[PDB]
RNA sequence: GUUGCC
């Protein structure tokens, strides 16, 4: 039996298909911070959704935000489930942007930032192929008994 | 509205109906006739309907190509499987009476070409005896190894069984009547 | 709580996986296999007979597996939970009664084991079966557990759902360069695989086959079935007032090349050049090995005298093979899915329960000779004492076919190898995804990319959005949520059935009109010969939906040709729709609310006649219908519920109709690969390499495909805040940055397990 | 169960003059995934 | 669409064999051969509202469906036999077939 | 897209007319496989017109399009207008069996939104029957690298 | 034009798949005779120029008849005689008939006749067939002409076939200018020097129109390594 | 060529005749015809 | 040596 704390390296994802290398681990003041001082754990580029397409996961979080705010999970199904324009108002009801859209300040500098930011809570589920049991390296080892080959 | 009420008299009489492969029934919408029975040819436990039918004479014959490689005249054979199955019953009518029997089997009748068949069995025996070049105790049945049965086991007994001179009569009112007293 | 038949029948979706659950192919094939299955092999073995000391029989009388018939208790058995951590099978014995001649007199004998049979878990046969949460914490197995898998002398297997091409029927083939062909693959139940080919060489009509010498042409084989008048054979194949008879008139001087020209002179063309497999005895006829080499072909017909049924059975096959050389529109594809055919487990290791029981019993017979070859050994022997060396042959032989997975078949002489493999314990619906996937036969078509495509046949049939990728990228598929698989009923009563509704025989019809009408084609032979299908079809439905008749029959009737077919083969793939009779559904929403209450399950809507099961080829038939909003007065069988289309390891992703395409199928590769949970007793279970994680979490948005299986109740994974932007340089394309505080608070700690074992072992001295 | 023989192992799917002489395997490697970092120069 | 094609077709064999059953009342030696439905859970052939056949063999069970639908350019002939002696006899030959479809 | 409609529907029932242009190059009653081609690729593309010109600023995927990091203008009016048709090696979905593509449409009826084209955005979602559709392009898209 | 495009160029393979044939003309406009130069290269075949293809006897005579449609030669424009079908029967070495039997009556009504065990049916039952699929005039080897318009009023003529040596010689074409696929029948009829050049022209054409440019001179290096 | 013969429906053949006359009649059926 | 997977 081991633990191990998820350090770089490691595959992440998201439950629509974008895998992920953990790039780096900073520390907790670098980050940006709302108007009630929540830190944003997980931050992902935009690089993804023109090319990829995942739409899904644009809906995801709005419906994602909506739920745990007015306390029940939310039913986003196959080919319907929880809609879309009576999702906007329950987050506009108590205080929150219509599309999700809140804005933020900056951990390193202190201001605001030039644009928005696309914010809330993503399902992520941890993946197999961590790094430890791939770390490999051999300097002058053992050699095959016909071709004498490594 | 109307009723045209039925009822079947029918036991003890395995009535069959013969199909001719050959003969159409209309000539340009006029009923030919059907032709005239020489004599027919039964043999039980296959059931074989063997129906003899005669040619017209040398308008329409070419007798000295049939003398020359078989000598069998005068004759077209034709065979017909009798085959079984539940309903199809046949019914003659009367005036607002109409009675119904029960056909027994039904069968199908092919060209079956004696002679041609009759002409090269001569043909091997006059082989054999050209150059004829030349002891049954019991055995045992083991229950490692198979016996000839099933399908071709009815060829080994449609070959050799008792043939029945049939005949050939036309009656149809003795039935007829027999029929109609019957309620 | 008023209710409406609008949106709420979803609430019968459940009700059809209570009682129907999520494993129905694997319990349902092995649950057929011991209660009847085996009844009808010792029935077809019985009798063992030595010819020496012709006064000596064992027969076999019955057969149980499980309890005896002296005790008459449930069961004395191991649990499963302390089988797989002691490297043992999970087996209960197999017990048989058996008479025989001891001597002075005969006596029966009671219970005898012969072996120890594999029993999977869940079902009936085990303990497991019907428990309540409360025998099953004494045995420490999860009530979540799927159930379905063979744990063979430790590590815990599984047969896949294996398919092939639909055996005992017809296809049609085109080819540029070679000519084309048809095949028609049959298969008796014993010691026979045979498959027939009718080729074109040249502009002319041909006939092969793996039993006869050469090739043999098509007017000797059906003159030879009776058909001989040389017209009759032009009437069936070609019809009238077409462009047949010019294809087709090159084949009938051939008659007249070899001069037949009767049905005695036929068959001894094809026994002249017959390949002689010698049988050791030899007495050919030379006209009765010609009547069984017309026997032991196209084995989905046999005769007793007339040839007949057989004959145009032939020539139904050669009309398709003119059809396609008119125009090359004709073809049909070896990958729709209506020729294919689905066959499960338990009837797919009966075939190989049959080779290990005659090696017993052959055997076993090899022993009581080599004692009954003595003179004083003859008076008081008894035959019983020397089946205890002859036991384990059944046992051994079982244990290495699931463990290697390799089949050593003698009656078919075939080698199918990976048919099991170890299933993933890695998350939870990793153990559930691979209790429902499809391997394919691999024929070596590798430049064909038709069967790696994936056909429109197929919407709720089996999965869409499923399909591992790379060495294998369309040829590992996946069952729907909503899917039962077929299996046979019975062929004579529904041939005495059809005849009723009004329909002749076959030998009372010319065929100077059967091109003119339609045909029914019962497992693809022509046996009614039907007109005015419309009136006939209709009624046949009104029957089933009374239940008078099995509901696994379809009725499926083209028109590209003059034909109509019937299917009851089983082993073929379809689901339920609700009928629909005309502009107004059966929907019947005071139906729906009495289900509610629960007094009646799903099983009696198909009672009454509110549901029937529709397989591919009654698709094609019917115009089924997606909402009641949308209903035509020309419209049946509307949709059940539209999102039934995805298997049960792809149904977690959320919206999955809004997102590309290709982004569903990059998930179900790696959903089952997640870390998560895996069991309630995942803390007491002693296995290879297990990953476990500390803090799991519910996901946020569910789906109602994840409540069907409780994903919920042990999910995979955290849902964290993500704010997506760009941020210091370090996420370029698809990277992820993550603080060093919220790991430190618990932020997915992962543990690993790791198995290590040795065994203490007694040597010779 | 075909027997391997000398013709069965020069040529192929990497018996020899691929596996064992025109591509080879070595000593002194590594293997680990790769993760960005733009703070550090080319090369 | 082609669902009326089927049932005016129908309709006109009512009529076409109402004129064959009415033309054969002569008794001129003549047959026909027609199918039962065997296998029972005698009666009457009637004619219903313009022109519609029906049969009632059971008690009460009813048999509306009676077609004649076959075309055969072949002479039938029905002969009967008895008891492997001199007993071929010709009777008549059959000029039509119909069906009796009990209907669900 | 009603007018692309418009336009295909009159276009369709002149078989019974049977009218064939015939264009050089050997048709044989495909004109009106190839108009129609040539027609549902026009109104994908001056729909995605509409996208780019009346669009404001400080649009997302509006900044990284007029660059070349990633997209372009066809990814983008696939993301809020139309999809637009999935093509198969050169081909607008043949059919599966019977003449059409799959049990909820009429027969032999020979039309888009029925057999290839697919007319919602990725905002708005998708039908039952056209989530297919889409799900066979993205199949050979993966056939191909194999 | 792509991966099977590349792989049978390098592999300089035998039977090659479309090797299309681009001649073109003398003239520019249509003159009713722009496109008479493709009936005297086409396969044309006597199925269409013949309507009615029948055996007829009077008591003793078998021999088969056929007849052309007159009336149809100047409709597809092509020119030919009434003899040269009747030298084209007997310059069909698949049928196996005597040199010189063939007898005119009339201008369209066209009859040749067989004489010798029951020869006699079968071979004028295998000649039914056998007769209404020879060539009479054009190629014996290409298959399908196609003319078409380019950005200029200038047509060419595509023919798909193998043979090129007898399309430049026939009248109407010039043979200046008859590029073509199929680089090692070039090797045969131009030379070698054409062969390498072709072979050049090929590859960057083929890498024109999939948006990647290579080079010129990496090709000019593969061109001289192969000849 | 729908050369049906009666009573057998077999075929025909163009036989050599007498004086090589082209008379036409089957085998395995006494028929002729001119 | 043989399979599974990225
Ligand atoms: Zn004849």
């Amino acid at each position: 039996r081991q633990n191990r704390r998820p350090e770089l390296g490691d595959k992440f994802s998201s439950r629509h298909g974008q895998k992920g290398v953990c790039g780096i681990i900073v520390k907790q003041e670098d980050m940006p911070f709302n108007d009630q001082g929540i830190v944003p754990d997980i931050i992902m580029n935009p690089h993804g959704f023109p090319s990829r397409m995942t739409v899904g996961k644009m809906i995801e979080l709005i419906s994602g935000k909506a739920g745990v705010l007015n306390g029940t999970l939310e039913y986003g199904t196959c080919f319907g489930g929880s809609k879309l324009e009576d999702m906007s108002k329950i987050l506009v009801d108590q205080g929150f942007n219509y599309s999700g859209k809140d804005m933020l300040y900056s951990g390193i500098t202190g201001e605001c930032l030039q644009a928005y930011i696309f914010f809330g809570p993503i399902y992520y589920q941890k993946l197999k192929h961590m790094v430890l049991d791939k770390m490999h390296a051999r300097a002058r080892g053992p050699r095959a008994v016909l071709t004498r080959q490594p | 509205i109307e009723e045209f009420p039925l009822k079947i008299s029918g036991e003890e009489e395995s009535l069959h109906v013969f199909q001719y492969a050959n003969r159409p029934r209309l000539v340009g919408r006029k009923p030919a006739e059907h032709p005239f029975i020489s004599a027919a040819r039964y043999k039980p436990k296959s059931h074989l309907w063997e129906i003899d039918i005669p040619l017209d004479e040398q308008a329409f014959y070419n007798k000295d190509k049939a003398e020359s490689e078989w000598n069998g005249v005068n004759v077209q054979t034709l065979k017909g499987v009798g085959v079984e199955n539940n309903g199809q019953y046949a019914a003659f009518v009367k005036d607002m009476q109409v009675y119904l029997v029960p056909i027994e089997r039904v069968a199908q009748l092919k060209p079956f070409f004696k002679y041609i068949d009759d002409a090269n069995v001569t043909r091997k025996q006059e082989d054999a005896r050209r150059n004829p070049n030349p002891m049954s105790v019991k055995s045992v049945n083991d229950p490692s190894q198979n016996r000839l049965t099933g399908s071709l086991l009815a060829h080994k007994v449609a070959d050799e069984e008792a043939n029945i001179e049939l005949t050939w009569a036309e009656g149809t009112f003795e039935q007829f009547k027999d029929t109609i007293v019957k309620e | 709580d008023e209710i409406n038949t609008a949106q709420d029948k979803w609430h019968l979706l459940p009700a059809f996986l209570k009682v129907k659950g999520l494993v129905k192919q694997h319990l349902d094939s092995f649950n057929y296999f011991v209660d009847t299955d085996l009844k009808k092999i010792i029935k077809a073995n019985q009798l063992i007979l030595s010819d020496v000391d012709p006064e000596f029989y064992l027969k076999y009388v019955d057969i149980r597996v499980g309890k005896k018939s002296s005790s008459s208790t449930k069961d004395y058995l191991t649990p499963p939970h302390e089988c797989r951590l002691r490297d043992m099978t999970y087996s209960a014995p197999i017990y048989v009664d058996i008479e025989y001649t001891r001597g002075r007199n005969i006596i029966m004998h009671k219970d005898v084991e012969i072996g120890r049979m594999p029993i999977m878990l869940r079902s009936n046969k085990c303990i497991l079966y019907d428990a309540d949460e409360s025998k099953m914490a004494k045995l420490n197995e999860c009530p979540l557990d799927p159930g379905g898998y063979f744990i063979v002398n430790g590590t815990e297997k599984v047969i896949l759902v294996q398919e092939q091409l639909s055996k005992n029927r017809i296809i049609v083939e085109a080819d540029e360069k070679k000519g084309i062909v048809q095949a028609s693959v049959t298969s008796s139940t014993h010691e026979r695989k045979s498959k027939t080919y009718v080729i074109t060489k040249n502009g002319k009509i041909y006939l092969k086959h793996n039993s006869i010498a050469e090739e043999i042409p098509i007017a000797i084989v059906l003159k030879a079935c009776g058909i001989l008048s040389d017209l009759e054979i032009m009437q069936l194949v070609c019809g009238n007032d077409s462009s047949y008879q010019d294809i087709f008139a090159v084949n009938l001087e051939e008659s007249s090349k070899l001069d037949i020209y009767t049905q005695q002179q036929a068959l001894e063309y094809i026994g002249a050049k017959v390949k002689t497999m010698r049988r050791q005895k030899l007495t050919i006829l030379q006209e009765g090995i010609e009547a069984i080499a017309t026997t032991v072909i196209a084995h989905l017909t046999v005769e007793a005298l007339d040839f007949r049924e057989k004959a145009l059975y032939i020539a139904m096959m050669t009309r398709r093979v003119v059809m396609a050389m008119y125009n090359p529109k004709m073809i049909d594809d070896r990958d729709y899915v209506g020729n294919k055919r689905l066959e499960l487990a338990g009837q797919l290791i009966s075939l190989l329960f049959e080779d290990l029981f005659k090696k017993f019993n052959n055997d076993f017979k090899l022993s009581i000779d080599k004692v009954l070859k003595k003179p004083n050994r003859a008076m008081e022997y008894d035959a019983l004492l020397s089946i205890n060396v002859h036991s384990n042959n059944i046992t051994s032989g079982l244990n290495r076919a699931i463990s290697t997975g390799n089949w050593s078949l003698k009656r078919f002489k075939m080698e199918r190898a990976g048919v099991t493999h170890v299933l993933s314990r890695l998350s939870y619906i990793s153990a559930l995804g691979m209790m429902t996937r499809i391997s394919s036969q691999f024929e070596k078509s590798r430049k064909v990319s038709g069967p790696r495509a994936l056909q429109p046949s197929q919407f709720g049939m089996l999965c869409t959005a499923d399909t591992p990728e790379g060495e294998a990228c369309g040829l590992v598929k996946n069952l729907a949520l909503m899917t039962h698989i077929t299996t046979d009923d019975e062929e004579e009563p529904i041939k005495k059935l059809c005849y009723v509704l009004g329909v002749e025989d076959i030998t009372l019809i010319d065929s100077a009109s059967l091109h003119l009408n339609y045909g029914v084609y019962l497992n693809g032979t022509l046996i009614g010969s039907i007109r005015f299908p419309t009136k006939f079809v209709t009624q046949f439905r009104h029957l089933r939906r009374t239940g008078k008749v099995s509901e696994f029959i379809s009725i499926y009737s083209n028109s590209h040709q003059m034909a109509v077919h019937i299917a009851t083969d089983g082993g073929r793939i379809c689901r339920p729709l609700i009928i629909v009779s005309d502009g107004q559904s059966r929907v019947k929403d005071i139906h729906l609310r009495k289900l509610l209450d629960g007094e009646l399950d799903f099983d009696d809507f198909l009672k009454l006649g509110l549901v029937e099961y529709l397989d591919v080829n009654e698709e094609n038939d019917s115009y089924i219908a997606l909402y009641e909003k949308d209903i035509v007065p020309s419209m049946t069988h509307l949709e059940i519920e539209p999102f039934t289309i995805l298997g049960a390891v792809a149904g977690l992703i959320p919206y999955p109709h809004h997102n590309q395409s290709p982004r569903n199928t990059y998930q179900c590769a790696m959903g089952k690969q997640a870390i998560g949970a895996i069991a309630y007793n995942q803390f007491k279970r002693i296995d290879t390499l297990l990953y476990l994680m500390t803090y799991p979490q519910q996901p946020m948005v569910k789906t109602k495909t994840i409540e069907l299986i409780d994903y919920d109740k042990l999910p995979a994974g955290q849902n964290a805040t993500v704010a997506v932007m760009s941020y210091s340089g370090y996420d370029i394309e698809d990277a992820l940055v993550l603080n060093k505080s919220s790991i430190d608070r618990g932020f997915g700690r992962c543990e690993t397990r790791r198995k290590t074992t040795t065994v203490l072992k007694r040597y010779a001295n | 169960k075909p027997i391997r023989g000398f013709c069965q192992r020069l040529k192929g799917k990497q018996g020899r003059f691929r596996g064992n002489l025109s591509g080879k395997r070595v000593d002194f490697s590594g293997r680990t995934v790769i993760s960005p970092d733009p703070n550090l120069s080319i090369d | 669409k082609e669902a009326a094609a089927e049932l005016e077709l129908l309709n006109a064999d009512h009529q076409h064999i109402l004129r064959k059953l009415k033309k054969m009342n002569n008794k001129p030696e003549r047959f026909m051969v027609f199918q039962l439905p065997t296998r029972l859970p005698v009666g009457s052939i009637r004619v219903h509202k313009s022109g519609k056949l029906s049969v009632k063999i059971g008690n009460v069970v009813m048999d509306i469906g009676k077609g004649a639908e076959t075309t055969f350019l072949q002479d039938v002939i029905a002969l009967s036999i008895a008891d492997d002696a001199s007993s071929a006899e010709l009777l008549g030959r059959v000029d039509g077939k119909i069906v009796v479809t009990p209907q669900i | 897209v009603e007018i692309a409609y418009h336009k295909c529907d009159e276009l369709i029932t002149l078989f019974n007319k049977g009218e064939l242009e015939t264009q050089p190059g050997c048709n044989e009653e495909q004109t009106l496989e190839a108009k129609i081609g040539g027609l549902l690729s026009k109104v994908r593309e001056e729909v995605g017109d509409v996208c780019i010109n009346e669009l404001d600023n400080w649009n997302a995927p509006l900044i990284m399009a007029t660059c070349g990091s990633k997209g372009s203008t066809l990814n983008v009016s696939q993301m809020v207008a139309v999809v637009g048709q999935q093509i198969i090696s050169g081909n607008r979905v043949p059919d599966g069996f019977q003449d059409r593509s799959l049990p909820h449409f009429p027969k032999n009826s020979k039309t888009p939104q029925s057999k290839g084209f697919v007319r919602n955005s990725f905002f708005s979602g998708l039908s039952p029957p056209e989530f297919l559709f889409h799900a066979i392009s993205g199949r050979e898209g993966l056939v191909d690298t194999a | 034009l792509g991966v099977p495009r590349i792989k049978e160029i390098i592999n300089a393979s035998k039977v090659i798949s479309t090797p299309i044939i681009n001649a073109v003309l003398v003239n520019d406009n249509d003159e009713r005779a722009a496109r008479v130069v493709k009936g005297r290269v086409e396969k044309t075949l006597l199925s269409d120029v013949a309507f009615y293809v029948q055996d007829v006897y009077k008591d003793n005579l078998s021999f088969i008849q056929v007849r052309i449609d007159l009336g149809t030669i100047d409709k597809l424009q092509l020119e030919l005689t009434i003899e040269d079908i009747a030298v084209a029967i007997t310059r069909a070495s698949k049928l196996k008939i005597q040199a010189s039997d063939v007898n005119i009556i009339g201008k369209d009504r066209i009859a040749i006749n067989v004489f010798p065990e029951n020869d006699v049916f079968y071979r004028m039952q295998q000649l039914r067939r056998a007769l209404p699929d020879v060539v009479v005039k054009g190629l014996p080897d290409i298959s399908r002409a196609v003319i078409n318009i380019r950005d200029d009023g200038k047509r060419e003529l595509l023919v798909e076939g193998y043979g090129l040596r007898d399309v430049m010689c026939t009248d109407g074409v010039i043979g200046s200018r008859t590029t073509t696929n199929h680089v090692l029948e070039v090797f045969s009829v131009l030379g070698i020097e054409a062969a390498r050049y072709s072979i050049i022209r090929e590859i960057n054409y083929t890498m024109s129109n999939h948006g990647m440019s290579v080079d010129p001179r990496h090709i000019q290096l593969l061109g001289d390594v192969m000849t | 060529m729908l050369s049906f013969c009666p009573s057998c429906n077999n075929m025909l053949l163009i036989t050599s005749g007498d004086s090589g006359v082209y008379t036409l009649a089957c085998r395995s059926c006494p028929y002729e015809f001119p």
